[PDB]
């Protein structure tokens, strides 16, 4: 009635790892929990584990003399009676500290309608397709990435660069700016004496500098734009990587589902490692 | 990229532009190694030539400052250095009358090439802790100079030459037998001066005889105050009073069976050698509140708008922000989200509000967050993938509580990690200021808050607050590895029964993870035991220090184990690791740092390794500040090793950009032609004059020569590596060996490498110590940059497919063994040859390394046998003996009936014996994996990948069951045996 066998039940998962029941309860709501055989794969121990609080809480069940419990008095028959009466009536009795009632169970029944061709060919076929989008679709995200990366050292020489322009600038400019300063007292007694040498002399190094001056700026200039195009096409490939991650995720899911399903239905996976 | 921008060729004669002070344009063409001084010379004499001459009146009073181009101004007072190695941006130049000390800033120059970057940018940062750290930790920079100067010039030498001995006195019984009744021959070298001839004296003295006595001794034989004894070969000197099979190299000759010959050096002559270390400080050094516990309120965090996020207004539909309260990788409380918007208005004016009070909240509390995008399609599927996270500390260094506005610039998503918070990364905004940025608010209560200093929380503790007969649980619960299972019943046992705790040191680990963190009342009591705590070994308060246990309190008594027992030859061990928990430490000022600096300023073995360790990780963003501000304290102090450290810098950049070159703009040219290109640049005099006479990054004892440019060719496999070849500088070469070749590999990751050598060096080290004898290569490897590296070479070696190729089978290998060492001395080559064998069988099974084949796998003339090139580890039970048909021959002496020998089940007896002696250390390598999980690596990103090495050790089952489990996969990788 509520009391079945341990098998036929939905929250028991048999031996899974920890690190499999971890992506299992990822980011799920309080009070999420599922049972497995204890790491140990010694007969009847089922541990617990719980989601309260953003942490895993890890109950260990105990089976002595045909009972289990949390605490010393195995006062149950079986997990499951043991279960169904903390799954109505929160665990603040066994831990006062510990308030949560085993509401939402990660049933593995749920994942089971989800999965079609449930015959032997049919998924090795459907398998088998999924697995050449996952590498060209894997491959694609991944050839994208050396660009990002590739794109993302060219944009910060050229951030260098311009600091250099920039220094270069301010040095040439100042020069010319000390020019004048120190061209002020001798620039009266040099007009005085009619030396057409040396206003044209002293203009020649004058009008040197300032096609320096010109020429650097316009370095700068230009290269500025060129990083601007090089962050813009920075920024699109960062968008082409975040729309490509999620699908990833999502092949990479399903792919791995029927890789699992199909061991669990009785077929050796030497036949699929030729199928791919 | 060179000597100017963008053109790396340098023609010999260019035309520089001068800036002279008057504002007269001159150009002069000059040579590229015209150094300073000549260049300001010919520069005056010509202004002649031009308008005004009244200012300059002399040479002298200037500085010729130009334009680098890291960006940066230098004003290049030392006129030296040639016009070649100025890196200058653009060719011009400016005259200046110098200004500044010209002694802080010569230094401060060679300070900032071997960083790599300029030591003025650490000026331009106005962060209060950056500037902070830079004056403080000037404090232990001049401790460790001046205890370089307390009793002689010998404190001076124990510093260049540290003693390389081991940290065991007592000899394992299995090498002492291999001494002839507890004696050992050396010879001794003694040089004479005509001619500088050499002395051979043959000399048998006792095991634990002091160098000193040695020494006397030996001149008995000739027929005090001087003649220190040194290594013949390599820079190694006996200075300190240890026993002489304490050295590493004397107790290797006694393992190897070789003759330990030394040579004997007067006093005198190294204390010349030895130069005077003057460490001036530098300019930067000589420049209401209410307890956290009065605040009757909840945290809450106020969102606003984020800058901009790269994302697509269709592809995916909505953003929200994720964040959460932890403490090390824990959640302190649930995590909270905010609305989803549309991605075009990233606004979220929300007032998050957390399940936990302000007086609650833990010192070492933190605040991840990040942008996260919801598909919310599929019919019934909504899927979150991270854009951008960044983490927040909650107290800063000073301990205040932070307020205010904050702009937070976020980071990428790391590759492969998908969860939707990193709470493992480091705290702090993006250097980058283009990125995602988001502002936040924290409230405001009428005051600066700061966490309740210790003596407040030592009364809230003391305040609030037999034996038992089954305390067998706690020794149950203490000998569990790091990564095991720990359920919420023995949770609360372990703090139920804390008192009784100190009685069994080691459950620290234990005990700390069975704490709730937010919850001050637990927290302070845990302050007051964790003060009175004994100590432990360093190999268990080591991992005190990765991301698990972030709490100053803790970690700094981690910290204070280190210091008394961590000795000088484990930490050169164990510095990998120590330096990668440097970047889970909360703040830039730690008690380890500070540790961790002391040593390498007061041993030259470690500040060798200690810099390239950190140099090698300069060019991540994430603790490029973190490291080059370390780097600078220590290049700053380091003494004159600063101009060695300068040479195997330049050396190296020399071979990057020589390497850069032929992989990357001609690679698809043939070998020839490529060859041929290797001759020409390495052929040229400044090349010649940069890789020569300079000591070897592997190894700083091992000082590399001239260059035998014949051999040096480049290899033809991975990525065209680059085979060089040097010489001994020093006369008694050929004792130890002439020539060091090394593998310099640009391209591909050199850190999987050199961690699986280290792993392999511990394992050899237990296996010895314990009763047996397999012995294995782990040779040197060092990553010295962004994936570059340098690997030793092993002298007369093949690979097993050159032998199989020379070889004409199956029966090859084993004939070749045979044909290279005929006679009596036969068996040694197959007893050697199944002991690494056997090694290389248990390691490589339980970390699971990418697969072997005959291309990298070799085998010594004499027999023994090693791996190379660990492509990846951990990934790719799972993984099968890599033994097969060739290996059993040798194994059983080229019976065809291999399985069934004598010999074999020899060999599965050290397969066994081997298995079981690293799966009781288990604790040791569960934890060199897991301080290293921030490291970057891609293999080894979370605690699940370490999950790996705790199911080939069956760490879970009993050790019985374990032991059936191996043998049922070696068997069952042979198909039986
Ligand atoms: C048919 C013509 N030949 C080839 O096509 C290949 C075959 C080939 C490849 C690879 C290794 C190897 C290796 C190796 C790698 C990593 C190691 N890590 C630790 C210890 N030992 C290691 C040894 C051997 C052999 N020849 C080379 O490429 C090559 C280049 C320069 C050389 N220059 C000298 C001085 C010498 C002695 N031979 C050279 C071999």
């Amino acid at each position: 009635n509520n009391n079945m066998s341990l098998q036929d039940a939905e929250w028991y998962w048999g031996d899974i790892s920890r690190e499999e029941v971890n992506e299992k309860l990822r980011d799920t709501a309080d009070g999420t929990f599922l049972v497995r055989d204890a790491s140990t794969k010694m007969h009847g121990d089922y541990t617990l584990t719980l989601r309260k609080g953003g942490n895993n809480k890890l109950i260990k069940i105990f089976h002595r003399d045909g009972k289990y419990g949390f605490s010393d008095p195995l006062t149950f028959s079986s997990v499951v009676e043991l279960i169904n009466h903390y799954r109505n009536e929160s665990l603040a009795q066994y831990n006062p500290k510990l308030d949560v009632k085993l509401l939402y169970p990660v049933s593995k029944y749920q994942q089971d309608q989800v999965v079609k061709e449930d015959n032997i060919e049919a998924v090795g076929k459907k398998l088998h397709e999924y697995n050449t989008q996952f590498q060209e679709k894997s491959r694609e995200y991944d050839r994208l990435y050396e660009e990002y990366t590739r794109t993302s050292q060219e944009i910060q020489m050229k951030r260098t660069a311009i600091e250099a322009f920039n220094e270069t600038i301010k040095i040439f400019e100042e020069q010319c700016q000390t020019q004048e300063r120190y061209s002020k007292e001798y620039i009266e007694k040099f007009k005085r004496e009619g030396n057409e040498k040396e206003i044209q002399r002293i203009m020649h190094n004058y009008d040197k500098l300032k096609s320096r001056i010109s020429e650097i700026i316009d370095s700068r200039r230009r290269l500025e734009e060129d990083l601007k195009k090089q962050a813009a096409e920075y920024r699109e490939i960062d968008k082409r990587m975040n729309s490509i991650k999620p699908d990833l995720i999502q092949l990479r899911k399903t792919r791995d589902q029927y890789l699992m399903w199909l061991t669990q239905k009785g077929v050796r996976q030497k036949k699929l490692n030729e199928w791919l | 990229s060179g000597e100017l921008w963008g053109i790396h060729l340098m023609p010999p004669r260019i035309l520089v532009e001068c800036l002279l002070p008057n504002g007269m344009i001159v150009t002069l063409e000059c040579l590229r190694e015209a150094t300073l001084i000549t260049i300001k010379h010919e520069l005056f004499k010509e202004a002649r030539k031009y308008p005004l001459h009244q200012l300059l009146q002399d040479e002298s009073s200037y500085i010729f400052v130009s334009v680098t181009q890291e960006a940066e101004r230098e004003e290049f007072f030392d006129e030296t250095r040639r016009l070649c190695d100025l890196r200058l941006f653009q060719p011009f130049l400016k005259v200046i009358e110098p200004v500044g000390n010209r002694e802080e800033k010569i230094l401060n120059r060679e300070i900032g090439f071997a960083i790599g970057m300029p030591v003025c940018e650490f000026d331009m940062v106005k962060d209060p802790e950056v500037q902070d750290f830079r004056r403080n930790i000037l404090n232990v920079c001049k401790e460790a100079v001046d205890l370089r100067d307390l009793n002689s010039p010998h404190s001076r030498a124990m510093y260049v030459y540290p003693p390389n001995v081991e940290s065991s006195p007592e000899l394992p019984k299995h090498i002492y037998n291999k001494l002839d009744k507890g004696q050992i021959i050396v010879v001794i070298w003694v040089i004479v001066s005509p001619n500088n001839d050499k002395q051979k004296y043959t000399l048998k003295i006792n095991h634990d005889c002091v160098p000193e006595q040695v020494i006397a001794e030996a001149i008995r034989k000739k027929t005090q105050g001087k003649y220190i004894l040194k290594v013949c070969g390599c820079d190694e000197y006996f200075l300190e009073k240890y026993p002489l099979s304490q050295y590493k190299y004397i107790r290797s000759c006694i393992m190897l069976g070789r003759m330990p010959n030394l040579m004997l050096m007067a006093k005198e002559s190294l204390y010349s050698q030895l130069p005077m270390d003057c460490f001036t400080m530098p300019s930067y050094s000589r420049r209401s509140t209410k307890s956290l516990w009065v605040i009757n309120s909840a945290l809450r965090i106020k969102i606003l708008c984020a800058t901009y996020v790269n994302v697509n207004i269709r592809d995916i539909d909505k953003i929200y922000v994720r964040t959460g309260i932890y403490h090390g990788g824990e959640p302190l409380c649930d995590n909270v989200n905010t609305q989803r918007v549309p991605c075009s208005n990233p606004r979220w004016n929300e007032w998050l509000n957390y399940d936990i009070y302000i007086p609650d909240l833990p010192r070492a509390a933190r605040l991840c967050l990040s942008i996260c995008s919801v598909k919310g399609r599929k019919g019934a599927k909504e899927e979150h993938c991270p854009l951008a996270w960044g983490n927040i500390n909650l107290f800063d260094y000073t301990d205040t509580l932070v307020s205010g506005k904050m702009a937070l610039n976020l980071w990428p998503v790391p590759h492969g990690l998908e969860d939707l918070l990193n709470p493992i990364g480091v705290t702090g905004s993006n250097p980058n200021k283009e990125t995602p940025c988001l502002e936040l608010e924290f409230d405001w209560f009428s005051s600066v808050v700061k966490f309740p200093d210790m003596s407040v929380i030592e009364e809230h503790a003391n305040w609030s607050v037999l034996r038992e007969n089954d305390k067998e649980q706690l020794k149950a619960i203490s000998t569990r590895d790091p990564l095991s299972e720990i359920t919420e019943q023995e949770k609360d046992f372990l703090w139920s029964h804390r008192h009784y705790c100190v009685t069994i040191p080691e459950i620290l680990p234990k005990l700390l993870l069975s704490v709730k963190w937010n919850s001050r009342d637990e927290v302070a009591q845990m302050y007051c035991l964790v003060k009175d705590w004994p100590p432990i070994k360093p190999e268990q308060a080591m991992e005190l220090l990765d991301c698990n246990y972030p709490d100053p309190m803790v970690r700094g008594f981690a910290v204070r184990c280190l210091e008394k027992y961590l000795t000088d030859d484990k930490l050169s061990q164990y510095l990998i690791q120590l330096v990668q928990v440097l970047k889970y430490e909360q703040y830039l000022d730690n008690l380890l740092v500070r540790f961790l600096l002391k040593k390498a300023l007061t041993n030259q073995r470690i500040g060798h390794f200690f810099f390239w360790h950190l140099k090698s990780e300069m060019h991540n963003k994430t603790v490029s500040q973190r490291f080059g501000l370390l780097l600078e304290s220590y290049c700053r102090a380091c003494g004159m090793y600063l101009k060695h450290l300068n040479r195997q810098v330049e050396a190296m950049e020399k071979l990057i950009n020589l390497t850069d070159i032929l992989k990357q703009e001609k690679k698809d040219e043939t070998q020839k032609v490529q060859m041929k290109f290797l001759v020409e640049q390495m052929r040229r005099p400044d090349f010649m004059d940069a890789l020569q006479g300079f000591l070897s990054p592997l190894n700083p004892a091992h000082q590399l020569g001239n260059l035998r440019l014949e051999e040096c060719r480049i290899m033809s496999s991975a990525k065209r590596p680059l085979w060089l070849n040097w010489e001994n500088p020093d006369i008694m070469s050929e004792l130890l060996f002439q020539n060091n070749e090394i593998i310099f590999k640009n391209g591909d990751d050199l850190r999987q490498d050199m961690l699986t050598l280290q792993i392999i060096r511990i394992m050899e080290n237990i296996w010895q110590n314990q009763g047996l004898d397999l012995r294995m290569l782990p040779y040197g490897c060092l990553s010295i940059g962004d994936c570059v590296g340098l690997i030793e070479v092993v002298r007369n070696s093949h690979t097993i497919m050159q032998i199989q190729c020379k070889g004409g089978n199956s029966h090859t290998l084993h004939q070749w063994l045979k044909d290279k060492n005929k006679g009596e001395i036969y068996d040694a080559a197959i007893d050697l040859f199944t002991r690494s064998c056997a090694g290389y069988c248990v390691a490589t099974f339980i970390l699971g390394i990418g697969d072997r084949h005959n291309s990298n796998i070799m085998v010594k003339d004499d027999g023994q046998l090693f791996h190379i090139d660990f492509g990846h580890f951990l990934d790719h039970e799972r993984v099968p003996f890599v033994l097969t048909q060739d290996f059993l021959i040798v194994i059983s002496k080229g019976a065809q009936e291999c399985t069934k020998t004598r010999e074999f089940e020899r060999f599965q007896e050290m397969c066994y014996k081997a298995y079981l002696a690293i799966r009781q250390h288990a604790n040791l390598f569960i934890n060199l994996f897991s301080m290293m999980l921030g490291s970057g690596m891609p293999e080894l990103q979370s605690f699940d990948d370490i999950a790996y090495i705790r199911k080939t050790l069956a760490l879970d089952k009993t050790e019985q069951e374990a032991l059936e489990y191996f043998m049922k996969q070696m068997n069952d990788a042979h198909h039986g045996g």
